[PDB]
């Protein structure tokens, strides 16, 4: 069911929270 | 022609910041001063 899904990192596409250091799982995207 | 000219001619927290010069302060014990020192934002 689930899909993998790939990324990079390329502002202001995807980009980390604040304070991701601590952050996981879809959340922290 | 200059004085014709003289006669004739912060917006928000970051521009606060940026400004050392401006001093900003909080209340001593509330949700505010909590509330920035719990913070992660840069600004």
């Amino acid at each position: 069911k689930t899909v993998v899904v790939t990324t990079i990192l390329e502002s202001p596409y995807v980009m980390m929270k604040k304070n991701h250091e601590m952050l996981e799982g879809n959340e922290r995207y | 022609a200059n004085l014709a000219a003289f006669l004739t001619v912060i917006e928000s927290a970051e521009d606060l910041s940026k400004q050392t010069e401006i001093a900003y302060g909080t209340l001593d014990s509330g949700s505010t001063k909590e509330f920035f020192r719990r913070s992660k934002i840069a600004v």
